């Protein structure tokens, strides 16, 4: 059937630049149609542009749409705070709407370098057979970052989980969690436990560790 | 204005049958057709089917044909979203979008219902300290939290009391481990002078097993 | 005959069990039983031999522009475009009138909604019909006005023996408006009105065509001193607006204007 | 008495949507137009726009036109100014007042509705002294704080004299920075005690910092 | 359109004595749209007088308004405590209305000199990243004073912010608080700290240094 694939996936652009977004679909398509919607992060969908170019109601005139045949596009002339978010491109043929997988504009700023620290498990978590250890990113830019887990130098796997925050709302960075999550039993059978950050704003992989005392 | 409002987040065991409704007010309901899209967590938008008031005729999306059933007003103003024997894999965002009557585009949204769907049974929190390094750069900067490890359902509220301490704190999104719980760490980056002058205690509240704890984050002895 | 079988229509020839299926005509309206759906009547809008037609409630084939899955569709009469059969959706674009009501059909053979310009005019279709919009309307925040042939107006127009103003957008003007280089005052219905009115610059008098002066009906004049209009009194200084509170003329009279509505409500003659 | 009362003290986040409210008593409220005034910090007036509830007819500053609307009671004698989206350049001092009916001139005025816009969070102060030399003057500096206000007093009450808090300044940061100072007798230090009590009630920080002279 | 234009900015008199304040239109105006409003320090403004010569509900008999044309005139016969604030005039219009720019009403007195002060940064807030030097100007008048950072000889700029009081409620003087920010990195780099204050009620520019000792 009909598949709209929207490119970049990301956009990191600062605001007042100029946002163009794409939308490729597998076959040619009407253009009465083609739609785009605008979801903030913990909110509902909201169209934008209808009939590829035309501007839904009390939608803003930076919101442009154009395009025909396969290929279309949502232009942001200038980028207000508001306008960053994810973007869906939609469509409707043979009796089914189809949706577009998203691209995220997110906000350009420099290169910031994550400040690390990592958590023991508690003493009142250790009583119950789990221990869980916490390395924290705080405040970086951009997202990419690579933790690592080291427990007596070698490298763990299948044994954590991270959690990213969504851009912060004074100086656009990131903080991320990854958590290390061993039996009672196999964390009392080790001595040093690392992590091992791999950040872009840092000039070699910083390591930050413990020992149990 | 013109509005969708739908019912409350669900959480309902797996097997289980529910009904979902989505109200609309401000226009004329039998001269529009209403629509269904499901958003797994994480992931975008998917059309499940649409409906037509004034017609009663219903479409849906051959992925969604059998599994669901879409119905309307039961006298005034509201459609339905139902199914008989929910899945683990049903847990998602559910929408409801009026459609314009020129070309097909869903013109007016929902709120959205969250619709979680496990074996899990309502558990309460257990709140660990996140206790700031004794290697902590004095004179800079330290951090320290808290670990609001294995609970059910969604969602926990972290405070650092009696709010009060809001600068610097990240909460993070929750994360579901392999045991069926959820898990998140509330993290704040304080003064290194303050760790002895200032108390940090963190409160966690927890509606679904009416579960408040205010745990102290203390440096380790 | 035709017979109900549970909640569902069909229809059944004298032979014995012989379900009937496939279009037929009982007496004025036409039926299509369903050899799918075990001759079952067909209800809504369903595709037959690669055609579209549409069936009310009660299994009868319909006529005229219907909402569908893909919008307002016109399941045309007989002959409508290229030989059409009864009740076929058909590729029509343009202007459409069945008894009054008007539509727009856009390129895609489809009904159109909101604003569309047609030839030099604008068209208002309604979102909920594809019906093209009569007489005054409220459209967003504006109110205009369409002729019995649904073309927006623009300048005054008389509704319902009442004077209103459309402007070069077509949008009602309410309150003190500048038409042309003289000002007017419209209701907040948007009725132009006569007598005297609080405008941003104060109240202002709004008179009746005079023979002398020259001034148009319902047009803002250059007035000073005293006014006696529909039992009222008010003075009016060299702004040309009315005066508030207490106020002595050197006639003799003292008047004491209203601070609300700047009508005399006391006048003590004196010398 | 004729009176025009506004809601309290707003302190947004940017981006976020405000309606501030404006109630008149004590006259005809449909019968005057009802004006919105901006002054921003340190600044002079600013007109907005004028409304008249008795037509609902709206009229704008050109400069405020689009940026802003100005709405009326729902039976309730309000007015409203409100924002879809604000920005910080939106931090000023809100006025409405109600216009004359000859020759426009704002006759009664509200109190004010301070409107405090940043990306900042509630910060509390950091507190350093400002140690004497060699009369001599002390003092504190309550440096990155936010937002608005703090409030500086010396010896708990007792010191009044002589004592000069300064006008917070924004820093670049977001937040905001101050002084308090005090000139005491040089014969004072070390026989009296100078303490500076920092209160900052926002993010509920209560400071008490000892001025004392460095060895 | 049309532009108030208020002199002076600032009128230094002595209680008791005559203030005639000035409203200049950039074009010919009628007096039935001329206002003038008062704001005393922290509070809103009132009506004083309205159609150029009115006097507004409760307004003492010292104030009085006169003018026609393009020339209006604000007059205090006798300046009471409560008369020291911010005057503007107003028009309209075309609706559209015009506000002037304000006549503050100072306390005229006699030349004050400063009793200078410099302050280095605290040992608790360099232990922080940040030195703020504090340059303290006491009791002086009128409001004109220079306050110029020297480090090591080399005149500062874009580091500092200056603060004044409101002219006081005892003296009717003005006090003022420079603040140099500089990173713990920008301060250790450096010996010699000094501010040079210059004002009418100084003899020649005063210096008050330091050294890190």
């Amino acid at each position: 059937e009909i598949v709209l694939t929207q490119s970049p996936g990301t956009l990191s652009l600062s605001p007042g630049e100029r946002a163009t977004l794409s939308c490729r679909a597998s076959q040619s398509v009407s253009s009465s149609y083609l739609a785009w919607y605008q979801q903030k992060p913990g909110q509902a969908p909201r169209l934008l542009i209808y009939g590829a170019s035309s501007r839904a109601t009390g939608i803003p005139d930076r919101f442009s749409g154009s395009g025909s045949g396969t290929d279309f596009t949502l232009t942001i002339s200038r980028l207000e705070p508001e306008d960053f978010a994810v973007y869906y491109c939609q469509q409707y043929g043979s009796s089914t709407w189809t949706f577009g997988q998203g691209t995220k504009v997110e906000i350009k700023r420099t290169v910031a370098a994550p400040s690390v620290f990592i958590f023991p498990p508690s003493d009142e978590q250790l009583k119950s057979g789990t221990a869980s250890v916490v390395c924290l990113l705080n405040n970086f830019y951009p997202r990419e970052a690579k933790v690592q887990w080291k427990v007596d130098n070698a490298l763990q796997s299948g044994n954590s989980q991270e959690s990213v925050t969504e851009q912060d709302s004074k100086d656009s960075t990131y903080s991320l969690s990854s958590t290390l999550t061993l039996s009672k039993a196999d964390y009392e059978k080790h001595k040093v436990y690392a992590c091992e950050v791999t950040h872009q704003g840092l000039s070699s992989p910083v390591t930050k560790s413990f020992n149990r005392g | 204005e013109v509005q969708l409002v739908q019912s409350g987040a669900e959480v309902k065991k797996s097997g289980e049958s529910l009904k979902i409704s989505c109200k609309g007010s401000g226009y004329s309901f039998t001269s529009y057709w209403i629509g269904w899209v499901r958003q797994m967590p994480g992931k975008g938008l998917e059309w499940m089917g649409i409906f037509y008031p004034g017609d009663s005729s219903t479409r849906y999306s051959p992925s969604f044909q059998g599994q669901v059933t879409i119905s309307a007003d039961k006298s005034v103003n509201t459609a339905y979203l139902q199914w008989s024997s929910l899945k683990a894999s049903d847990t998602a965002m559910y929408y409801c979008a009026r459609r314009r009557n020129w070309g097909n585009a869903f013109d007016i949204w929902g709120q959205g219902t969250m619709v979680t769907v496990s074996s899990a049974s309502t558990k309460g929190p257990s709140v660990f300290p996140l206790a700031p390094s004794s290697k902590s750069t004095s004179g800079g900067t330290a951090a320290l939290g808290c670990l609001v490890k294995d609970y059910f359902p969604e969602p926990v509220t972290v405070s650092w009391n009696s709010g009060a301490l809001t600068s610097g704190v990240h909460t993070f999104p929750a994360v579901l481990q392999s045991s069926g719980l959820y898990s998140l760490s509330s993290v704040v980056t304080v003064p290194s002078s303050s760790l002895g002058t200032q108390t940090y205690i963190c409160n966690v509240n927890h509606k679904p097993s009416n579960t408040k704890v205010d745990k102290r984050v203390e440096p380790k002895s | 005959g035709l017979i109900y079988i549970n909640d569902s229509l069909y229809y059944f020839k004298p032979p014995v069990n012989n379900l009937i299926t496939g279009f037929v005509t009982v007496g004025d309206d036409k039926y299509y039983f369903n050899p799918i759906n075990g001759g079952a009547a067909s209800i809504g809008e369903t595709i037959i031999d690669d055609k579209n037609y549409y069936f009310n409630q009660s299994g009868v084939l319909q006529t005229g522009v219907f909402s569908t899955e893909d919008g307002f569709k016109y399941f045309a009469p007989a002959n409508t475009l290229d030989e059409n059969l009864e009740g076929e959706a058909i590729d029509f674009t343009g202007k459409l009138i069945i008894d009054e009501n008007i539509y727009y059909f856009d390129d895609n053979y489809r009904g159109a909604v909101e604003w569309k310009e047609l030839d030099g005019e604008m068209h208002y279709f309604s979102p909920e019909t594809g019906k093209a919009f009569k007489g005054l309307n409220q459209i967003g925040d504006y109110k205009y006005y369409f002729n019995s042939d649904g073309v927006m107006q623009k300048g005054f127009v008389s509704i319902n023996d009442n004077k209103h103003y459309f402007d070069d957008s077509g949008v009602m003007k309410v309150g003190y408006t500048e038409i042309d280089g003289k000002h007017f005052y419209f209701a907040e219905n948007g009725e132009m009105q006569i007598g005297v009115f609080n405008t941003e610059d104060g109240f202002k008098y709004f008179a009746h065509h005079n023979e002398d002066l020259g001034n148009e009906e319902g047009e803002e004049i250059s007035y000073s001193g005293i006014l006696n209009f529909n039992n009222k009194i008010y003075y009016f200084d060299d702004s040309f607006t009315a005066v508030v509170g207490w106020k002595d003329l050197e006639d003799g009279s003292k008047y004491y204007f209203d601070e609300d509505t700047a009508e005399a409500y006391i006048l003590e003659h004196h010398h």
